This record gives structure tokens, C-alpha cells and sequence, in this order.
RNA sequence: CGUGGAGGUCAGUGACGAAGCCUAGACCGUAAGGUCGGGUCGAACGGCCUCUAGUGCAGAUCUUGGUGGUAGUAGCAAAU
RNA sequence: GGACCAAGGAGUCUAACGUCUAUGCGAGUGUUUGGGUGUAAAACCCAUACGCGUAGGUUGGGGCCUCGCAAGAGGUGCACAAUCGACCGAUCCUGAUGUCUUCGGAUGGAUUUGAGUAAGAGCAUAGCUGUUGGGACCCUGGUUCCUGCCGAA
RNA sequence: CAACUUUGGGGCCGUUCCUUGUCUAUGUUCCUUGGAACAGGACGUCAUAGAGGGUGAGAAUCCCGUGUGGCGAGGAGUGCGGUUCUUUGUAAAGUGCCUUCGAAGAGUCGAGUUGUUUUGCAGCUCUAAGUGGGUGGUAAAUUCCAUCUAAAGCUAAAUAUUGGCGAGAGACCGAUAGCGAACAAGUACAGUGAUGGAAAGAUGAAAAGAACUUUGAAAAGAGAGUGAAAAAGUACGUGAAAUUGUUGAAAGGGAAGGGCAUUUGAUCAGACAUGGUGUUUUGUGCCCUCUGCUCCUUGUGGGUAGGGGAAUCUCGCA
């Protein structure tokens, strides 16, 4: 269905799309990564996801899983990043293992 | 002509990207000819009568053949035999539909059917006769 | 795609029965054939308005007549063929379940129990205003309420003047099978809007032509919508009417691409973006790296120069 | 690209100043135009996806209003 | 054709056929005259009618299959086209078996015929447009944004 | 003849209908800004009431209402519902069977003509029948069959409604638009008349509309003051262009405009930029250690407490 919700969100109304002077798309999403609302980009056209997010101090890594598709309370997976940076670093790069580039 | 649908239904868009993803990544003409119908307008996808099929079916070595059609097909009462064969097309009438499941066959979608022949083994494809 | 869905209590908490999905969920989701359909169905609470009939002479003149007087016999309403705005409801309602499309939308539903959203039958029997409103908040759509009450806008435009003074965003929408007192409960909370299942507004479903506003069903109309738009076992209760097929099974495309057996079938692929070559032109008969990826021969040639070689003397 | 109105949305902007006006102020657009600064100003108004039209002016000896020169001239009941 | 300037100011609406496109259903299709319903000119459901439509061969040939490393070869052949057919209706002769003395068409011919048979495609809505009519762009004159592409007589 | 079957009229009180009257929730809680909070923030309450309006700016909760119900009042009235008073007099009616009878639209129907209409209507002339007459099919034909009763009359509802009396709405126009007329508009005015027919909305929240002094015939000033604002002064929201005046600059001498490109003159813009890397000192904490508690999505989790230590290590921070 993501396609399907893909080309909703794409050929009709985004709702955190913001349309920037250049042309480029720009999504208000809180998880979303990057700032632009591409394909890859939308955290709603994608099932499988994550995000470096900071709560007020601590910096958390947040997992989007197609299993929790439903129940969205119980959507988001967090996981407490460590405050040495590579260390952190490691840390995201063992639970994004087998996972895109 | 058209290098693209001018309709605007997603699920044929859709179709339009995995036919095209198998028009270029393959090397049967078959994919192409699939691609170019999928472009044709309401009055260039004449439906398809099972009438027809059967017609068709009559033809030597089609009867392990499968039968595509990029189009409707419809129902006709005027035939009471039909063969135990495997359809695909894009739209199916209820009663074109019954026709085929209650003689045994296989009423199948275009994506099952590039998923069963990606470079087109063993297939037929009919055009509705257009007059007007 | 999961068969079933827990409903939920008063108090809000996972009980213990469940419901299968009626089906209708599983619809082809058409947003032209929402647009096209609720173009039309928005154009039919129209009033008609005109210009004086009589009421110098010049469209270009001073209070002379208008050009074009406008004339009551302008098509207002339009017809729509019934199975196509039909199968319009249908995809609103296959989209409501999906939330991807209601946060795609904008609402306030990240801290909900699950979608679709269903409540026992006793919501029906709510018969008092603020109880239904901690109700919902016991649910978790209390920050979309708080979202629409925050979002109570004035008008720009001249219409603010034309009795269309405020303007606020929509919210959750509340499907019952029966009234019990609940629709005078929710009708003085803003953004909230009830509907029977037999109904089921299209403007309500989809406002704006956009799909999947965000819907809380109760127990009892989660299990009427079965009875509502049939399934393949349960038969329509609608004169003929059929719930509609898909024309392609699988909602992934690159699902399908990426399976095995035409990741199997498909010559390997390019480097996903071209190797530029020859990107500008180096001249021979200067740069003469350029002249011996060329004509190896030029090298024993300048080596003997042959170019100012001495003939016999015969 | 622009204009009036309509549905949705940005929990958009706004009396710590919206809209409008001016701008020998800056910027982006090939352009239609858009964005900001400053000044003035006082109460509403915008972006996006769509809908809808009484939707874009230099002329038509166009309509209406305002203001020139003619000209302190003609001339002195030209209206008083 | 013009003293200047501001504002206003000129292809709108509707009806009937027509192409195209999109959408739903499909030999069917069309809810909204009307009834039931309603949170009330909205939405929702629909009885009976009605409307419009429905009621052989050869040559190729998209492809597809086989073989061939390939090139190619063989086979089955979509749409459509040409041929040779067939049949129906007509066409003009034959005028039997019978025949109420004028009835009859049996059989065999002959050309063309026809949106003919020889296995449907339409209905409805919307959009853009063609012709016609309603004041119908406005009053001979005027007729309101940009860019790109094609571009005659 | 046989039976059966039936009784009418009032009153009164309700009800029904109309016209009204009255009652029926919850913040004016703190902070900022503002001339004024009805704005913004924090904390609330009501809701079968978050329609709308007013109140010195966007007011559910300030007010009126709104919503839900309640209590009245005065009429209309037979619509019915109870009570209550009477109504019979060989009164009136109905059904089956038997017997005896068993009366209906004329200057009309119709015919001709003329006009009119597209067959009716009207005029003129003529003018009937009673198993009659009207009308239509029908034929195997010296036809059969069908179907109504004209020339007297009344009758609700479904229907039309740019007027009246009221409501309620609008993907309508926002003061050259919309009605001619948002305003003392069919007005002022014009015409002998019939008739034609304009222009014209916005001070401010409150007039608080400028006390007083002074110039000045008088008109207008100048001091002064009100006001948040006279960059709101009854010429008044905002206040564009055409056009005018003064000053400054420049150019011109019977000079017209622009396009390119450059000087000169004038002028404007032109960091709240001020960091990174490595090392070192000391201190601190989600750092270390020990002892916990808690949420589920139960894992590669999330939150959180107490005491100790950096004496050693180590991370982050300083
Ligand atoms: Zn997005």
C-alpha cells in the first residue's frame, strides 16, 4: 500500500509538504530526516524507518517498524544514543544492521 | 502517439511503472506491445467478448496457451461451452468473471501475469474488434 | 491487511474481544474518482443567485446593464452515476483505516490505540456532553480536539460579512449503528461529527477531496458495516450492488520488482546514473597523449621521423 | 503568472501592527510576476491541494469622476 | 484615434446534434418525476415504469512457441486488409409440382447490392472542443496576462 | 313480508389551534502587551447551550441570547376525550325477499353559409327524435358489437404566484457594484403636462468637537489644550495618479524623449562573524560502583530514585 499512499501523498495533499521558491518539496514531518518530502523522505510512505530525534536533552534514535503499522501510540521505538559521538555512531550503525544505505 | 496514460487511475499508473520497468529490463518485444496498450484510450481498448476467447481458443496449439487481453472482458450468453483456461486482463464483468471461474478457469490480474510470463512464454493476446 | 481489531473500552484499554474487518477496507482507493465524485456532490447545496432583470445601457457604461446578466439557469446541481459515487465512499472508507493517509491529511492521531479506531456500542449511550468528551480523551483524540479548537480562524474573505464568519479544521468523526443520546452529546463539541453507517457522508468522509479523515467507530456499527457493503459473504444489502475489484492485487510495485523470479529473469543493470565519456574534445596533431591512444604507428614514425626522410640518390 | 469567492490544510500570519499606500531600498524570476527592508497605516489576511467565475485594458471621437493648458485670456447680465 | 489621470469596460449563459478524452458498469446501462430517510434545499436508501443499446479458405500480420551461438528457419497467428467463397434481402430471366384460367413459384442462372449473417458495445456522468439557434464578444470601430512549441495561404 | 340494526340535542372541563407572558448552564481566575483585553501565555468550569450579536480589538464561560425543558395568560374551536343535563313521536333510516309501478335539460341537437381559429367558437338562415340520441371501430356484409347520456348546478386536495403579510437562507454585489435610491430617493431638480430623474456611506472608544490668551471687519490664524492617534479638527478612516506651490540640486537657452556602456557627484548596503583540531589542569554530572523504583512496543528497550567515589580508570560537560 505504501506506493498507493506514496502517490497520495505525492499527486494530492501532503500536509506537512511545504512548496519552497526553488520548487522543492519540503515536509513539516517531525521524524522526517531530511528536510525535503521525496519518496525516500516521507516517514508516512514508509513502513520501515528512522530517525536521530532529541528529546529535551538526550538525543534518541527512533524506529519505524511495518509490524506496529497499526498502533501508532505504540509506533515509534527509542533507543538512547550514547554522548561519545562515536560510540553513538557504532550504535546506529548496529541497529540499522542489514538495513539500507 | 501517447507515451504515457492521459487517464489518471493509480493502480494503471502503477501497472505503467512494472511494465515499464520490464519494457526496458527486458529484451521480448512482448513487454513493449504491453506498454503501448496500456496507453490506448477507452475507444482503442475495445472490450474483449468471451465468445471471442473461445473463438480464439479453437485455434491450434493455443489450448496450453494464455490468453491476455489489455481491455474488459465481457460476458456473452450466446456460447455454453467454455474452456478450463487461465485469462488475464485488466477489467473483468461479473458475468465474463463467472464464465471463467465456473468453467474451471483462472481470472487473473496483469501484475500476476508478469509475475507467471515476465518475457512472455506461452501466451495470446486478442484486440476487441473495433468498428467505430 | 490483519484480520482483525481490538475494540476498545470506555475507560479506553485493549478488550478482550476483537472484530474482523468487514472488507470494505480491503477497496481499490481511487482519489480521482473522489475527486471527480465530490466536485459534483460539493456543488449541490448551492443556492442560486441572479442579477436584476431589467435592472447609459453600456457594459462598459456608468449603471448601464452588465454584460452577461446572470441568469438563474446555470446548471447548480450535477448528476453523478450512483455505482460511481458509490465506489467514491467506498475508497473514503478503505483510506480511513490506513493513518498514514490521516496524518497525510493532518490530525492529531499519533498517540491513539490502533486504526481503525473502534469503541464498545455503550459510546452510543453517552447521553451527556462533557462525559463523551473524557470519553475521547480516554481514547487519545484529545489533541486533535485540541487542534481544531485552536484552529478557530475568522474568514478572509468578504463572506465573513455573507453569515461564513469563522472558519476551523475537522476532526474525528464518530460512526454509530444507533443513536442513544450520543449525537446530542458530540453536537456541542467542535470538529466532531457523528454519523449513522447507512449514511456515511462523503463530504464527511473525505473533506476537501482529501482521503482518510480520521474515524472512531463504535462496536456494533464496525460489525453493521458488513451488513452495510457486503463482502463475498455477506451479500450487499444494497439493490445489485457489489463492493469492487482491484485491477491489480498486489498495493507494491517494487514488491513485485524486487520478488525473485523477475529479479531472476532481468539482464543485470547500469551504474544507476551515466559514466560520462569523451566529456570535451582533445585535438591530435598537438597533444600527443591523444595522437598514441590513436595510431600507435605515430610513435616509430616521429621515432624514425619518416616525415623528413632522405630519398635514394638512384 | 495574476483577481473575487468556495472545500480541505498549514493547531499559517496579525494591535509588539493584518490589508492597503509610498519607496532615486535590496533580492529572485526569461517574463507574466513574486519576496523582503524602510516609511505610512490602522483590523484583518496569506501559502499549499482542489473548485468556481461578473477573472487580467491604452486605446472602442467608450462610461463616470478628477485635473491641466488655452489664460488672468476672451470678456464684464456669457452663472452670481 | 488621441489634453492627462483614476476606476469601470467587451467570446458569457443555455438548448440541440458531433468528435475526442477520462470515469463507472457492461449486453446492458441510466438513483434524485417521485417515495422512504435525515444531523434537513446536503447526504443516504429505492418500488413500478420509462429512455437508449443489445438480441469458410488463402495470403499476410502484432506477437508467442520451437530449433538455431547468433544470423536465420519452422509452427501457431491479435487487430486489420486483399482474394476466393457461402448464405440472406434485392435485381432480371427460367416458370416445374401443381393448376378454379389466371393462380403459383420449384429449380437453375445473372450482376452489383448491404456501416447484411458468418459470435456484440453500448449506456450514463464529467471535461475540452465542432455546427446551429437564442441579444450570443461589445458599440464601421474596438475587443484586457506571460513564455515555449508548431505554423500556411 | 321477515327480521334485525340505528338514533338526536345540548352544557361544562380538558385536549387541539392561535396570540402572548415568564423561568430555565459555566471564569470576568493570575501574567504580558495595549488608551481600552474580547489579544498572547498559565490554570479552570459548562455543554441537549462552541448559532448569532453587543460590550473601548478574534468573548462558550461579561451581557443578551442559544439549548433543554417548565410555568402561565387571553382567545378560536368542535377536531375528539371525559363528565353532566336532557332527549319518543306510533319519529326517522338502513339491509334482504315478494308484489305493483317505474316520468327527465328544444331555437337546443343537427344543416347550410359567413367570419374567426386550426377543429371549435360566433353571427345569419333553417331547424329535430324518443326501444331516443351522441361517439368509435367492425364486416364472410338488407353488418354486428362497443361506449356514454348532451343541451341545468356545486365540489376540497395535489397547481400557478416578479403583488400583499411575514419568516429563513445565499460558492451573489461591497458604495461608478448591488434596486434609480445603503444618505430626509422617486428626493433635489427638469418639463405646461404626460413624464424624466440625479449626486450623496466611514471623526473618535468616548465629543473627550479644541477652556483660556492674542491677531483678526469678518473669514481665517497663532499661542495653548483634549485625545493612544488631530501623520483622527464636524473640510474629518485610509488617503494613489493626473495636476499645483515652495525649497534644494542639476541642465538649458528658442533645449524633445529612450537604449547601451562608463566615469563624476550624491548616496546606500556591506558580520550582533569571531571558530575548529589535538594536548594538558582542576571540578562536576545521566562518569564509575553499590542499592532501587517504574512503563510497555517484552527488546539490540524507555523513564526514574538513594548513598558512595574520580584515591585509580573512563565518557560528557565546565
Ligand atoms: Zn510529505
Amino acid at each position: 500500500s505504501d506506493e498507493i499512499v506514496w502517490q497520495v501523498i505525492n499527486q494530492s495533499f501532503c500536509s506537512h509538504r511545504i512548496k519552497a521558491p526553488n520548487g522543492q518539496n519540503f515536509c513539516r514531518n517531525e521524524y522526517n530526516v531530511t528536510g525535503l518530502c521525496t519518496r525516500q523522505s516521507c516517514p508516512l510512505a514508509n513502513s520501515k524507518y528512522a530517525t536521530v530525534k532529541c528529546d529535551n536533552g538526550k538525543l534518541y534514535l527512533y524506529m519505524k517498524t511495518p509490524e506496529r503499522a497499526h498502533t501508532p501510540a505504540k509506533l515509534w521505538e527509542r533507543i538512547k544514543l550514547s554522548k561519545n559521538y562515536t560510540k553513538a555512531l557504532q550504535q546506529i550503525d548496529e541497529h540499522l544492521l542489514h538495513w539500507s544505505k | 502517439h501517447r507515451t504515457a496514460p492521459k487517464s489518471d487511475n493509480v493502480y494503471l499508473k502503477l501497472l505503467v511503472k512494472l511494465y515499464t520497468f520490464l519494457a526496458r529490463r527486458t529484451d521480448a518485444p512482448f513487454n513493449k506491445v504491453v506498454l503501448k496498450a496500456l496507453f490506448l484510450s477507452k475507444i482503442n481498448r475495445p472490450p474483449v467478448s468471451v465468445s471471442r476467447i473461445a473463438r480464439a481458443l479453437k485455434q491450434e496449439g493455443a489450448a496450453n496457451k494464455t490468453v491476455v487481453v489489455v481491455g474488459t472482458v465481457t460476458d456473452d450468453a450466446r456460447i455454453f461451452e467454455f474452456p478450463k483456461t487461465t485469462v488475464a486482463a485488466l477489467r473483468f464483468t461479473a458475468g465474463a468473471r463467472a464464465k471463467i471461474v465456473k468453467a474451471g478457469g483462472e481470472c487473473i490480474t496483469l501484475d500476476q501475469l508478469a509475475v507467471r510470463a515476465p518475457k512472455g512464454q506461452n501466451t495470446l493476446i486478442l484486440r476487441g474488434p473495433r468498428n467505430s | 491487511s490483519r484480520p482483525q481489531v481490538t475494540v476498545h473500552s470506555l475507560t479506553g484499554e485493549a478488550t478482550a474481544n476483537a472484530l474482523p474487518l468487514p472488507a470494505v477496507f480491503s477497496a481499490p482507493i481511487r482519489p480521482d474518482i473522489v475527486h471527480t465524485v465530490f466536485t459534483s456532490v460539493n456543488k449541490n447545496k448551492r443556492q442560486a443567485y441572479a442579477v436584476s432583470e431589467k435592472a447609459a445601457f453600456g457594459n462598459m457604461c456608468r449603471g448601464g446593464r452588465m454584460f452577461a446578466p446572470t441568469k438563474t439557469w446555470r446548471k447548480w446541481n450535477v448528476k453523478v452515476n450512483h455505482n460511481e459515487k458509490r465506489y467514491a465512499t467506498a475508497s473514503a472508507i478503505a483510506a480511513t483505516a490506513v493513518a498514514s493517509l490521516v496524518l497525510a491529511r493532518g490530525h492529531r492521531v499519533e498517540k491513539i490505540p490502533e486504526i481503525p479506531l473502534v469503541v464498545s456500542t455503550d459510546l452510543e449511550s453517552i447521553q451527556k456532553t462533557k462525559e463523551a468528551v473524557a470519553a475521547l480523551k480516554a481514547v487519545g483524540a484529545h489533541s486533535d480536539l485540541l487542534k481544531v479548537l485552536k484552529s478557530k480562524k475568522l474568514r478572509a474573505g468578504k463572506g465573513k460579512y455573507r453569515n461564513r464568519r469563522w472558519t476551523q479544521r475537522r476532526g474525528p468523526l464518530v460512526v454509530y449503528a444507533e443513536d442513544n443520546g450520543i449525537v446530542k452529546a458530540l453536537r456541542n463539541v467542535p470538529g466532531v461529527e457523528t454519523a449513522n453507517v447507512a449514511s456515511l457522508n462523503l463530504l464527511q468522509l473525505a473533506p476537501g477531496a482529501h482521503l482518510g479523515r480520521f474515524v472512531i467507530w463504535t462496536e456494533a456499527a464496525f460489525t453493521k458495516l458488513d451488513q452495510v457493503w457486503g463482502s463475498e459473504t455477506v451479500a450487499s444489502s444494497k439493490v445489485g450492488y457489489t463492493l469492487p475489484s482491484h485491477i491489480i492485487s498486489t498495493s507494491d510495485v517494487t514488491r513485485i520488482i524486487n520478488s525473485s523470479e523477475i529479479q531472476s529473469a532481468i539482464r543485470p543493470a547500469g551504474q544507476a546514473t551515466q559514466k560520462r565519456t569523451h566529456v570535451l574534445k582533445k585535438n591530435p596533431l598537438k597533444n600527443k597523449q591523444v595522437l598514441l591512444r590513436l595510431n600507435p604507428y605515430a610513435k616509430v614514425f616521429a621515432a624514425e621521423k619518416l616525415g623528413s626522410k632522405k630519398a635514394e640518390k638512384t
